């Protein structure tokens, strides 16, 4: 019979994570954009979706 | 309390570029409540350094002005962008090239050309016609608007307070332009 594909994935036991560093690479406890002069003197609300 | 205050940190406005009204720093406080005398005199000895670093940073870096959070920045106190004048290489100077076609030779393709020996090229200004005013960028807000350490806080006449710490306050109207 003719047929169309349908692919998903499956992940369990763990959760996604998005690191705050610039290249999204974990190079320490603090991050690159973390110890910036920005975000450590100023405040920033965020408006996720 | 009044003597070693947790400093008012500002907030950045991405649209207008002004200061979005400051707020008390409420996301770096130590939880010194579970500590006896040999550390609560040490924790207060830490905040008394970041209230002195932020005063020896506010003199080295910020522009000395009267109205902190001004609504309209002047032209000279805002970082401009003056790149090099764009050197444009003109390919074929047509002062002797239109004579070549009128002799009868149609051209195609494209020194630089063999029929004419000269090749002039001009330069022109690459900056704007007027410098920019009204709103500072992100890196200017990195530079200026260090967290204002406000000693003996809210201790005076009305109008003598910093009224721009309210994150709703028009700087040239003495009023919140509210729902109207």
């Amino acid at each position: 019979v003719p047929s169309l594909t349908q692919k998903k994935f499956l992940c369990d036991r763990t959760m996604w994570r998005i690191p705050f560093s610039s290249n999204f690479m974990s190079m320490g406890a603090l991050t690159d954009l973390g110890q910036n002069m920005l975000y450590a003197n100023s405040a920033h609300a965020l408006d996720m979706t | 309390s009044k003597e070693i205050p947790t400093p008012y940190m500002w907030s950045y406005q991405p649209q207008m570029g002004l200061a979005a009204g400051a707020s008390q720093d409420y996301s770096s406080r130590m939880n010194w409540l579970s500590a006896g005398p040999h550390m609560i005199g040490r924790v207060n000895g830490i905040r008394a350094t970041r209230n002195q670093i932020l005063l020896e940073q506010a003199a080295l870096t910020s522009t000395p002005r009267s109205q902190l959070n001004p609504p309209n920045w002047p032209a000279v106190q805002v970082y401009q962008e003056n790149p090099a004048p764009t050197t444009v290489l003109l390919p074929r100077d047509a002062e002797a090239e239109v004579q070549m076609t009128n002799s009868g030779a149609q051209l195609a393709g494209g020194g630089r050309s063999s029929f004419t020996p000269r090749q002039a090229y001009l330069t022109l200004q690459s900056s704007s016609s007027q410098p920019r005013s009204g709103g500072i960028g992100t890196l200017q807000f990195v530079e200026e608007f260090v967290p204002s350490v406000y000693f003996n806080p809210f201790s005076g006449a009305p109008g003598l307070y910093p009224d721009d710490f309210i994150p709703n306050y028009d700087a040239v109207s003495e009023s919140v332009d509210g729902y109207d």
